[PDB]
C-alpha cells in the first residue's frame, strides 16, 4: 500500500496525435437513418493525448487534473488496466469514488478511502501452472461512510499474456455533470504495432453512477507481476485526452449505430 | 348542433351557406383504456427482520436498520392484523408507496403505554426530547404492538434501559449512548449520583401487572430522508397488459404519452428505452419486460 | 379586535375547518361534520385510524402574538361595468348635453 515501486519514474507527458477517438452515444435514444448533430464533452479529432504506457522502468501512475471529463483509451496484451480513481484530493479527507475490474466482478465504492503511496493489483506464481488471476489488494488502506456500492455480475476476463503485436482495445468516458457520472465504454479486438489503432468506433453506457460529488484530479491503477517494491509490470499502452464542449454531426446507420463523426 | 348543415352556418357566422365545399370540424380518437409496464418489482426488503425480531435493543441505543436500493411494501405491514395500533401523520401505510425517497431506517424500540404519544413529529417529552426525535418534514408512521406477555418480567425486566435526563436537546434520528452525568446545580458531581446529580441511564420496570399506561409496547418508527442523492426506495406497482392498434393511454418505464403503437422493424441497442425521429421527436418505444 | 373577541380561554362561536376532502369551490358554504378519510380504511363515520375530526376551534388568550390575534375581515364581491349601478358614492349628476 504505502510501500513504493523500485523502478517507477515520472517523465514529461509527451504527448501524440488521435485521429478519430473520442466520439460516444450522447444519451440512450435510438435514432438511426439521419445525421444527428449533439453538443456534449467531446475530443476534437486531430487533437493532442498524453503518451504513458506500463513496462519492467517508467509504471505511469501518477495524479493529473481532471477539471472537465477526460477520454480514456488503452491498448494491451497483458491486460494491466483495471480501474480509476476520482476525488478532490484522492484521500480520505472528502468522499473519493473507485472502479476496479479484477477479473471476476466490476466492483464500484464511495467510501473515504485513505489514499496509497503507489497503488496496484498483484499477480503472483507464474514459474508453473500461471492461472493468470488476481491475487492481491493494494488499492487503499482504509473507508469511511461508504454511502453507495455497486456490482456487476459473476464472469473471467482473459488475464492471459500474449506476445506480438497489441491485441486487446478497451476505451472509456468519465465525465462529470453536476455531479452526476455517465461511465460509458467498449470493447473490441485490434492488431496495432504504435501510436494508435487506425479505425473508427463509438462508447456504449456501462454504469450511471449519480454521486454528487466535485473532481479535479484522477488516478490511473494498474496491474503488476512477478514470478511491494519487487514487482513489475506487463506489456500495455494508455492514452489521457481532455474533453471539451465541442459539436459533432453523428452520423446513424440503420442499426442505431455510429458509423463516421465530423468535428465542426 | 343540430345538423352538418348548421355547423357549416356556425364556422361562417351566416344566416345561408354557398355553393361549394368548406371544413366545419376536425376529427380526433379519444383514448380507452390505460396500461402500466414497469421494471420487475422484485426484490423486496425483509422489514419484519425488525419488527418481528425476538429481541429489540435499548431506548437510548436503538438499532438501526438501513433499507436503500429496493423496493419497500408497506401493505403487508397493515393489511396482516398482526399488531395492536397503528398511527401515521400526512399519509397512509397504503399511500406511502407511492413515494419515491432516497433512504429508509427502521428505528426500533421499546418504550412504556403512555410514552406511544410522544412519538410525533415536532413533539416533545420524555422519549422525544432525549431519546428519539422525530423531523418536522416527517411523513412516514409509527407501528407498535402490546408485547406485556414477552417484554414484562415479574419484579421488574431491567433489559431495557433507557435515557432520563440531558443537557439538550436532541436532533430528528440522533443516536447517542453517552452516559454524561446530568448535573443541576453548581457543585461537581465526581462520577456520582446524588443532591442535583441524577444519572441519566435508568432502567424500565414492565411487569405483567402495571397499568395500561406502563405496559411495553414494541414501537418502531418509519423514518425517512430526503438527501442529495436520487430516490432508491419505491413501492411495488401491479403492470397490467399490453395494447397494440388501438388510441388509449400508455405509460412505460420513463415514458409516457397517447398513441398507438404497431410493431416494426427498428432494433434498440441493449442500453435504448425508447427513439427519437429525425426532429428530435419520440417515434419508438421498449417494452421493459418483453424484448 | 382582540379587545372585544377575545374570551378567558377561548371563543367556540368562531370555528374553523381543518381538514377537507375535496377542494372548496369560491363562495361556498359547507358546515358539514364529516370525518376526514385520510387513508384507505373506511372510516364509517367516526374517528379512528387515519380518520380525524375536521372542525376545529380558535384559541384566545391574552399571551397571543399578533400573528394568531383575531383579526376581524370582510370582503366584498362586485361585478364592474356589467349592468346598472346600485352602490354608488357621493357623485352629485351634472346636466345633459
Amino acid at each position: 500500500q504505502c510501500v513504493n515501486l523500485t523502478t517507477r519514474t515520472q517523465l514529461p507527458p509527451a504527448y501524440t496525435n488521435s485521429f478519430t477517438r473520442g466520439v460516444y452515444y450522447p444519451d440512450k435514444v435510438f435514432r438511426s437513418s439521419v445525421l444527428h448533430s449533439t453538443q456534449d464533452l467531446f475530443l476534437p479529432f486531430f487533437s493532442n493525448v498524453t503518451w504513458f504506457h506500463a513496462i519492467h522502468k517508467r509504471f505511469d501512475n501518477p495524479v493529473l487534473p481532471f477539471n472537465d471529463g477526460v477520454y480514456f483509451a488503452s491498448t494491451e496484451k497483458s491486460n494491466i488496466i483495471r480501474g480509476w480513481i476520482f476525488g478532490t484530493t484522492l484521500d480520505s479527507k472528502t468522499q473519493s469514488l473507485l472502479i476496479v475490474n479484477n477479473a471476476t466482478n466490476v466492483v464500484i465504492k464511495v467510501c473515504e478511502f485513505q489514499f496509497c503511496n503507489d497503488p496496484f493489483l498483484g499477480v503472483y506464481y507464474h514459474k508453473n501452472n500461471k492461472s493468470w488471476m488476481e491475487s492481491e489488494f493494494r488499492v487503499y488502506s482504509s473507508a469511511n461512510n461508504c454511502t453507495f456500492e455497486y456490482v456487476s455480475q459473476p464472469f473471467l476476463m482473459d488475464l492471459e499474456g500474449k506476445q506480438g503485436n497489441f491485441k486487446n482495445l478497451r476505451e472509456f468516458v468519465f465525465k462529470n455533470i453536476d455531479g452526476y457520472f455517465k461511465i460509458y465504454s467498449k470493447h473490441t479486438p485490434i492488431n496495432l504495432v504504435r501510436d494508435l489503432p487506425q479505425g473508427f468506433s463509438a462508447l456504449e453506457p456501462l454504469v450511471d453512477l449519480p454521486i454528487g460529488i466535485n473532481i479535479t484530479r484522477f488516478q490511473t491503477l494498474l496491474a503488476l507481476h512477478r514470478s511491494s517494491s519487487g514487482w513489475t509490470a506487463g506489456a500495455a499502452a494508455y492514452y489521457v485526452g481532455y474533453l471539451q464542449p465541442r459539436t459533432f454531426l453523428l452520423k446513424y446507420n440503420e442499426n442505431g449505430t455510429i458509423t463516421d463523426a465530423v468535428d465542426c | 348542433a343540430l345538423d352538418p348543415l348548421s355547423e357549416t352556418k356556425c364556422t361562417l357566422k351566416s344566416f345561408t351557406v354557398e355553393k361549394g365545399i368548406y371544413q366545419t370540424s376536425n376529427f380526433r380518437v379519444q383514448p380507452t383504456e390505460s396500461i402500466v409496464r414497469f421494471p420487475n418489482i422484485t426484490n423486496l426488503c425483509p422489514f419484519g427482520e425488525v419488527f418481528n425480531a425476538t429481541r429489540f435493543a435499548s431506548v437510548y441505543a436503538w438499532n438501526r436498520k438501513r433499507i436503500s436500493n429496493c423496493v419497500a411494501d408497506y401493505s403487508v405491514l397493515y393489511n396482516s392484523a398482526s399488531f395492536s395500533t397503528f398511527k401515521c401523520y400526512g399519509v397512509s401505510p397504503t399511500k406511502l408507496n407511492d413515494l419515491c425517497f432516497t433512504n429508509v431506517y427502521a428505528d426500533s424500540f421499546v418504550i412504556r403505554g403512555d410514552e406511544v404519544r410522544q412519538i410525533a413529529p415536532g413533539q416533545t417529552g420524555k422519549i422525544a426530547d432525549y431519546n428519539y426525535k422525530l423531523p418536522d418534514d416527517f411523513t412516514g408512521c409509527v407501528i407498535a404492538w402490546n408485547s406485556n406477555n414477552l417484554d414484562s418480567k415479574v419484579g421488574g425486566n431491567y433489559n431495557y434501559l433507557y435515557r432520563l435526563f440531558r443537557k439538550s436537546n436532541l436532533k430528528p434520528f440522533e443516536r447517542d449512548i453517552s452516559t454524561e452525568i446530568y448535573q443541576a446545580g453548581s457543585t461537581p458531581c465526581n462520577g456520582v449520583e446524588g443532591f442535583n446529580c441524577y444519572f441519566p441511564l435508568q432502567s424500565y420496570g414492565f411487569q405483567p401487572t402495571n397499568g395500561v399506561g406502563y405496559q411495553p409496547y414494541r414501537v418502531v418508527v418509519l423514518s425517512f430522508e430526503l438527501l442529495h442523492a436520487p430516490a432508491t426506495v419505491c413501492g411495488p406497482k401491479k403492470s397490467t397488459n399490453l395494447v397494440k392498434n388501438k388510441c388509449v393511454n400508455f405509460n412505460f418505464n420513463g415514458l409516457t404519452g397517447t398513441g398507438v403503437l404497431t410493431e416494426s422493424n427498428k432494433k434498440f441497442l441493449p442500453f435504448q428505452q425508447f427513439g427519437r425521429d429525425i426532429a428530435d421527436t419520440t417515434d419508438a418505444v421498449r417494452d421493459p419486460q418483453t424484448l
